[PDB]
């Protein structure tokens, strides 16, 4: 007695306002759901993985997917400019695809981890793969490397590449956070920190003035360039919070939070304060996001069989007519929101970077 | 305001431990103390499911919140 269920805060909105449907008996033949969406970073290609196999691809204006036969899941897809796609399997090799026709082009393999966490970085073509004690960068095109960027020490955690910029960002077991010279595997940037923060990525915003950092605590850190140090504050997230899984940026100032307390949290960053707070089902729960950063198109598989179609500005201004009709009123929507306030210096993952 | 025995399920052999629901309003599950459990709704003309395994005692059962799985 008396826990929070079903669909919510799910289904709720994101079919609110529809202008097609995702028949779902079309995709879903397993005895099971989707648990997770890797894809594309322009965002169409949203591959479904689910707890059989025969990792699809799914296509929003076809009503129609990719069929690509084998069964190995993916950390994160990675579809490109030319119509490939690369995907970063779960097994521990990364497989790329033409995205086009579900065929194999290649393997890259060096990683020997369970996490092989991708980004891409459409303006370097880079594909970044964070695996094991180490970042593995290359050139797009993936048929070869151009270096292995690694941690020698701690044991590393994870790290992000900028997407509409350049830089690499990335950070140890113990929180410590760090920015590299992405031609000459110089840190260039170091911190110290108090937080360890373990099974974390750090997000960075397509013009990486803006980064964040999750991890096995419930606690977020901020970055900002403007300021020294890039991460100047950090701070405690609502009740209930366990640890974050996933952030991604857009152009506005948001971060999208996939935390495992099952809620889907958005941020902006000129406070730091929350958005959106919306929850997904036992199967079929939080399964993973695409954007269209400027309108903030959502492209979400939810497990539930489900792919909306949906947006965090829909989302947004619904949240927002709650408080449109409220701010003639007066509300205060960084108290609506959870708006955090930084702390002290010594939870910090505070970081400089230049 | 009334506790409001309604209609029982019928059938349940002996020994009844449990009992849960589909909210649909409503599918009752219910479970006995031997190698059975049971799922059903009413609208009484609906028949009910008569499940066969826990050939041991079945303590409890539950549905997930949407009304899907019967967990025994």
């Amino acid at each position: 007695m008396n826990n929070i269920h079903t669909s919510t805060h799910v289904s709720t909105y994101f079919n609110e306002a529809l202008v097609d449907r995702i028949d779902t008996q079309k995709y879903l033949k397993s005895n099971g759901k989707i648990k997770k969406v890797v894809s594309d970073p322009d965002n169409h290609y949203t591959a479904a993985i689910d707890d059989s196999g025969n990792i699809t691809v799914i296509v929003h204006k076809l009503n129609r997917f990719v069929s690509i036969k084998p069964s190995s899941p993916a950390t994160h897809l990675v579809f490109i400019r030319n119509g490939n796609l690369l995907v970063a399997q779960q097994n521990g090799h990364i497989s790329q695809y033409l995205a086009s026709n579900g065929k194999l082009t290649s393997v890259i393999k060096h990683h020997n981890s369970k996490l092989l966490a991708l980004e891409y970085n459409p303006v370097t073509k880079q594909i970044l793969t964070i695996a094991n004690d180490q970042c593995t960068l290359w050139d797009a095109q993936s048929f070869n490397k151009i270096k292995t960027l690694f941690a020698k020490a701690s044991y590393f955690a994870t790290g992000s590449l900028t997407p509409n910029g350049q830089s690499l960002i990335t950070s140890f077991q113990d929180g410590n956070v760090y920015v590299w010279n992405l031609n000459n595997f110089e840190v260039t940037a170091k911190s110290e920190v108090e937080e360890n923060m373990k099974n974390q990525k750090i997000s960075v915003s397509a013009d990486s003035s803006r980064f964040v950092i999750g991890g096995s605590t419930a606690y977020l850190y901020y970055c900002d360039i403007s300021h020294s140090p890039l991460c100047i504050s950090s701070f405690a997230l609502p009740s209930g919070s366990t640890s974050v899984k996933k952030i991604k940026f857009t152009h506005g100032n948001y971060l999208g939070i996939i935390t495992d307390n099952q809620v889907f949290y958005a941020i902006d960053s000129s406070t730091n304060q929350i958005a959106l707070e919306f929850r997904l089902p036992k199967n079929k729960g939080i399964t993973d996001f695409d954007i269209n950063p400027n309108n903030l198109e959502i492209l979400i598989v939810s497990g539930n069989g489900e792919i909306f179609k949906y947006d965090l500005q829909k989302l947004f201004i619904m949240e927002m007519n709650q408080q449109q009709r409220l701010l003639e009123r007066g509300i205060e929507s960084s108290l609506v929101y959870n708006v955090l306030k930084p702390g002290n210096q010594n939870h910090s993952l505070k970081f400089e970077s230049h | 305001h009334d506790p409001a025995l309604s209609r029982s399920f019928r059938g349940h052999e002996d020994i009844i431990t449990c009992a849960d629901f589909d909210p649909k309003m409503r599918q009752v599950a219910s479970c006995s103390k031997d190698s059975i459990v049971y799922v059903w709704n009413f609208k009484p003309q609906q028949r009910p499911f008569k499940f066969v395994g826990h050939k041991g005692a079945v303590y409890c059962v539950k549905y997930s919140p949407d009304g899907e799985t019967i967990a025994s």
